DNA sequence: ATCGGATGTATATATCTGACACGTGCCTGGAGACTAGGGAGTAATCCCCTTGGCGGTTAAAACGCGGGGGACAGCGCGTACGTGCGTTTAAGCGGTGCTAGAGCTGTCTACGACCAATTGAGCGGCCTCGGCACCGGGATTCTCGA
DNA sequence: TCGAGAATCCCGGTGCCGAGGCCGCTCAATTGGTCGTAGACAGCTCTAGCACCGCTTAAACGCACGTACGCGCTGTCCCCCGCGTTTTAACCGCCAAGGGGATTACTCCCTAGTCTCCAGGCACGTGTCAGATATATACATCCGAT
């Protein structure tokens, strides 16, 4: 299924996935789709931020979801 | 009271118009044309910041507040031109 | 035996124990060598006889016993051949050798 | 309590004027130049010492070391001066 | 009647009169404050020793004296017998700053 | 033993002044302070002015006690009188109006010469440190509050407060919600528990309101101000020797600042011909852009020669146009 | 016998700065040289440095000291701003 | 045992760490080479190499290339201004010369 | 035929060779002088080549900084060619005699 | 054994020479001085080459001497 | 200012080559854990040295007025040098052939770090006195109007 | 070429404070022993510096010839020096406070040194492609001409 990830510029990105992948190959396809390294993501949807080792399954997300994309310094 | 650090301002008219003439005289030169009076100062100027700001900078790595005579003799000796007569 | 000092043997002037401790004592190698401070005092020795014979050589000509830092001054700079040691050296209260260009008498 | 080479200067002065002194600042000025010139020939026999894979300063680096610093006139009469040192210290 | 000399005479009793000295000619408690004007910088207070003051001036004023001796020469290649500001441009930039 | 009792014109609460007078360098006088208020204070209403202009000028005795007497004994019965015509057919001036550039440059001046006593103690530091103390001048921080225009949500955070002068100036000129200024050491913050209530007594006794603020005392870099620091509008910092040990933790803690920030330094922390490329990422500066001020002078009271002042931004589409035309 | 160099980093750091340009072999011998002499020159002045106050243990703040002297006005301040970025985050591991 | 990580890696570095430790020990500038030194020395070798060669990277593809050739190490370093008093008194070798003209020399 | 006006072939030469990067004295002439001018010292040298490259590049940098030079010290004097008593300025400002 | 060698700096490539530094007009006797010039620099030059490798015993003048004797004289030379 | 001839410089493709990106085996220098001895850090105390202020004396800076020597522009001439051309010479590329000498390895005699015992060479404090700065008074030297 | 007058060297008298020398006294130089190892010396393989020879030709040489510029002269004006007069702050001597520079003692944690383990980086092959050379061509530049 597709979902969104709205940023800052104006910029909508569309991505198609399922329920059960992992985090870590939302962030790959993202990487593969405009460039940034995944250590740079941060998602954020309705205040809480994901984290690396749930799923979207986990977070009751649906579809036609808008989620939020922040850019973050590297460590 | 007042402000702390009564600061000194405008201050490059020490070295004043005939003491140039003087230090022209040393060199070797007969007469001085109106507009030396200027690019003296700027040289001065830029010479002695270039060995304060390092003074400085010798002065800081042993935390003390003296600017004593061995660091300018130091930083005289990183630039160039080395100074006897004073310990170093 | 007795105690007799090392700058006896040499037949020299400049002390050579401060030379050897300055020497390892100042990181300029690992291991110092034996036969090397004799000849180093030896040197510097011969450098400052060089210069102090000049310097009260032009003491003398100037009606004074007393060698003022301008007899040093007037001293190195007269000579030719030192002029490539010390030739970027400012000696303090020194002045500068008398010199008007050819150009500018009337 | 400091060190000087004052004392030494003072005493290679009288071999030849033995009838003139030296005021202090230009005693200083000659301690100044003694050290600077040492400071000079140990730090050239240092990096002689690191260009040919070897770790003491003997007695050849120095020689090699006041050929080159010192000008074309001086040289001569040091290496000359030095050898005859070095070879009145060998044998005692 | 009143006596008067020549314009251009004084000065060659002046370069004999201050080449044959040493003491100091810039003077004293100026520079001081002007040396205390420079590092009026990096904000923390600072007391120069007296000594270092005047090894200063000693050294500050053997820069300029070398820059006039040789600014007279870059004058007197141009033919011409007074210097000015294009020698002293000149001098300090074939001197390599 | 006696005072020289004034009034204010809003209000009543005198100030007082016992006679022997603070003493000062050898040309600046209490006298002057009490004569420039006096003029200030005409120049506010006309009508003190036009009871000032007969009778009396504004000029002077200065040792003699019975002169400025007089003075005071005219000040109080003509601001009785206009208070006598305020409570006929006429009402009184606004209370809700800020002060303008000259009034609050006298006022930040007159707290300043009253409060803190022996203002060569404020050199008692240790040398080449963060601990350190370097005054901003008025004009500056004018300047500064005339370039970025705060609005009515924002935050003005001052590390290292100083004395405080600065927070002092931005609560009376603009109007925002609340203010802060944190400092370490005691001896500039004990004159600071001092500047705040005599600060507070002269814009009452002037009558000008102000916004709100609170000189605090604290450490920034504990885990106490890190939040404190990441919520907040516009920072205010002066680190012409900080040195670079704690720059780069400020670099750290300034990276989880909101959109739309703004810091000040009399040192750029990002520099000004930043390129960005994919090595230095891990620097704050490829996501803030820099900008120089105007080199005024008067700037700051440890030299007289004027220094830059660098007002940053965040901005973080920066990062978001590089990542889009790497692919390019 | 093998002899040391600075190729190899030198090379994977020009990667990290531009995609694809690879530098001939010439100029790896001219960064080669200018790295040594540039470590040469600071490690010879923080010598002398850590000589004059009479201590014995070239620490990491005659580095420190010795970098504001040896470059200019300006490289010293990315100088200094990198190294402490470099020595925090090598305590902190 | 624990896992064998290198000391370049953990702090974020390029340059070999312990080769410039090696070569501060055994170079006889001081008796004793303190831990904190070294990280810092390669940081800042890093940088200067780093500020080199994007210049000279970029000169190289100003002039339709893709090698850097020490021409361009030449054009890249003397004609900015703030990397010229730092290597004042370089020759590089295959180097040239910037292209200069004075303004007096140009025909009327 | 067709003839330049002259003072023209030189500002294209200009142009070509501060373009190129080549080496100028040609090789053999430079070896033989450096053979020559060390026989004047120890007996029987060898010079191996990359010595002999380095030392005529760096024979090439000396020259070409002080032409570059003294072509300012002669544009000084209100001339455009250059003469003899400006390297012999040149050289004495730069401090070498 | 070789003599009279400094006649291979020819004229055309000292006025090539000049010409990379930007001048216009070469007069007619700068190719005595320039031969001078340049015969005091390498005379300077190999006069501190040939000691750095006598020093180590050897009869070859390797490029390492070369950049040694270049380095304390004042002008360091890279690319080697 | 406007226009054509003629020459050089830069811009657009084709092949062909040797120098550069890269993968593999492998050795030694870098890393990990542990322990011992000292250089650096920190706190307390003395006391010498830097700043601050004042008041008197007066050298030297500040300012203005002639006026003469020199900066500067224009003009005219005569050599010296740029530019091109025909004759000429080593420069340079390759190829062969030789060997002195750079460079690595195996010993091991001699040479210098290190430490306890000993003491005199050399450094600070304190004195005495004369070489030398100062002053004033003529004797000689230099400059400038006639 | 000679007189007037300002400057400068010279000669003798006078007081002073910075060198020469002498004396406690302590800690760094000197003697006399070990013991580990850097380096003098021998002996070996083999890189690369040297001398020579031939062929192609790019470049060093001699020369005619025309012209832009180096250079000397004359003339103008402008601006910088000399000197007298009037401010001003430089300098010397004195007095007084206190803060920072040097010092001493006493801990303690960073860092040399040792042993063990292993992968980071270097030499070697091997492919392969960025540009060096070559050729055809449009646009800019210099130079005569209008
Ligand atoms: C340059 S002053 C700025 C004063 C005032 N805000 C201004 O601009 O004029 C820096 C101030 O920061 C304070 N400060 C320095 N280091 C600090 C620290 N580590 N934590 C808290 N305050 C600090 C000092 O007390 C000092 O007053």
């Amino acid at each position: 299924m597709q979902i969104f990830v709205k940023t800052l510029t104006g910029k909508t990105i569309t991505l198609e996935v399922e329920p059960s992948d992992t985090i870590e190959n939302v962030k790959a396809k993202i990487q593969d789709k405009e460039g940034i390294p995944p250590d740079q993501q941060r998602l954020i949807f309705a205040g809480k931020q994901l984290e690396d080792g749930r799923t979207l399954s986990d977070y009751n997300i649906q579809k036609e979801s808008t989620l939020h994309l922040v850019l973050r310094l590297r460590g | 009271a007042k402000r702390h650090r009564k600061v000194l301002r405008d201050n490059i008219q020490g070295i004043t118009k005939p003491a140039i003439r003087r230090l022209a005289r040393r060199g070797g030169v007969k007469r001085i044309s109106g507009l030396i009076y200027e690019e003296t100062r700027g040289v001065l100027k830029v010479f002695l910041e270039n060995v304060i700001r390092d003074a400085v900078t010798y002065t800081e790595h042993a935390k003390r507040k003296t600017v004593t005579a061995m660091d300018v003799v130091y930083a005289l000796k990183r630039q160039g031109r080395t100074l006897y007569g004073f310990g170093g | 035996a007795k105690a007799k000092t090392r700058s006896s043997r040499a037949g020299l002037q400049f002390p050579v124990g401060r030379v050897h401790r300055l020497l390892r004592k100042g990181n300029y190698a690992e291991r110092v060598g034996a036969g090397a401070p004799v000849y180093l005092a030896a040197v510097l020795e011969y450098l400052t006889a060089e210069i102090l014979e000049l310097a009260g050589n032009a003491a003398r000509d100037n009606k004074k016993t007393r060698i003022i830092p301008r007899h040093l001054q007037l001293a190195v700079r007269n000579d030719e051949e030192l002029n490539k040691l010390l030739g970027r050296v400012t000696i303090a209260q020194g002045g500068v050798l008398p010199n008007i260009q050819s150009v500018l008498l009337p | 309590r400091k060190e000087s080479y004052a004392i030494y200067v003072y005493k290679v002065l009288k071999q030849v004027h033995p009838d003139t002194g030296i005021s202090s600042k230009a005693m200083s000025i000659m301690n100044s130049f003694v050290n600077d010139v040492f400071e000079r020939i140990a730090g050239e026999a240092s990096r002689l010492a690191h260009y040919n894979k070897r770790s003491t300063i003997t007695s050849r680096e120095i020689q090699t070391a006041v050929r080159l610093l010192l000008p074309g006139e001086l040289a001569k009469h040091a290496v000359s001066e030095g050898t005859k040192a070095v070879t009145c210290y060998t044998s005692a | 009647k009143p006596h008067r000399y020549r314009p251009g005479t004084v000065a060659l009793r002046e370069i004999r009169r201050y080449q044959k000295s040493t003491e100091l000619l810039i003077r004293k408690l100026p520079f001081q404050r002007l040396v205390r004007e420079i590092a009026q910088d990096f904000l923390t207070d600072l007391r120069f020793q007296s000594s270092a003051v005047l090894a200063l001036q000693e050294a500050s004023e053997a820069y300029l004296v070398a820059l006039f001796e040789d600014t007279n020469l870059c004058a007197i290649h141009a033919k011409r017998v007074t210097i000015l500001p294009k020698d002293i441009q000149l001098a300090r930039r074939i001197r390599g700053e | 033993k006696l005072e020289l009792r004034l009034k204010s014109p809003v209000g009543a609460e005198p100030a007082v002044y016992p006679w022997p007078l603070p003493v000062y360098d050898k040309h600046h006088d209490a006298a002057h302070e009490i004569i420039e208020t006096i003029r200030w204070v005409c120049e506010e209403i006309p009508d003190l002015k036009l009871a000032m202009e007969n009778y009396v000028l504004i000029d002077y005795d200065t040792k003699s006690f019975e002169s400025m007497q007089r003075l005071c004994d005219k000040y109080n019965r003509a601001i009785d009188s206009i208070h006598q015509l305020w409570k006929g057919t006429t009402q009184p001036m606004k209370l809700n109006t800020r002060p303008s550039t000259g009034l609050l440059r006298h006022i930040l001046q007159q707290v300043y010469n009253h409060s803190v006593t022996d203002p060569e103690k404020l050199n008692n530091y240790e040398p080449f440190s963060p601990e350190v103390y370097g005054e901003t001048s008025f004009d500056l921080v004018a300047q500064m509050i005339d370039e970025i225009k705060m609005t009515d949500d924002d935050l003005f955070v001052d590390l290292g407060s100083g004395v405080g002068q600065v927070v002092l100036q931005v609560a009376a000129a603009t109007n925002c919600k609340h203010h802060y200024g944190v400092e370490k050491a005691d001896i500039p913050a004990k004159y600071a528990e001092t500047m705040d209530r005599e600060f507070r007594k002269w814009m009452k006794w002037y009558g000008k309101k102000h916004a709100e603020y609170t000189l605090e005392r604290g450490d920034f870099l504990s885990e106490e101000w890190r939040e404190r620091i990441a919520n907040t509008s516009v920072i205010f910092v002066n680190n012409f020797a900080f040195g670079p040990e704690v720059d780069h933790q400020l670099k750290e803690r300034f990276a989880n600042m909101k959109e739309g920030g703004r810091i000040v330094s009399s040192k750029p922390f990002a520099p000004l011909n930043f390129r960005i490329n994919s090595r230095n990422l891990s620097d704050i500066g490829t996501i803030m852009r820099v900008v120089e001020l105007s080199p005024l002078k008067g700037s700051v009271s440890w030299t007289g020669k004027p220094v830059s002042y660098y007002l940053h931004t965040i901005d973080r589409t920066i990062l978001e146009n590089y990542f889009s035309s790497l692919k390019n």
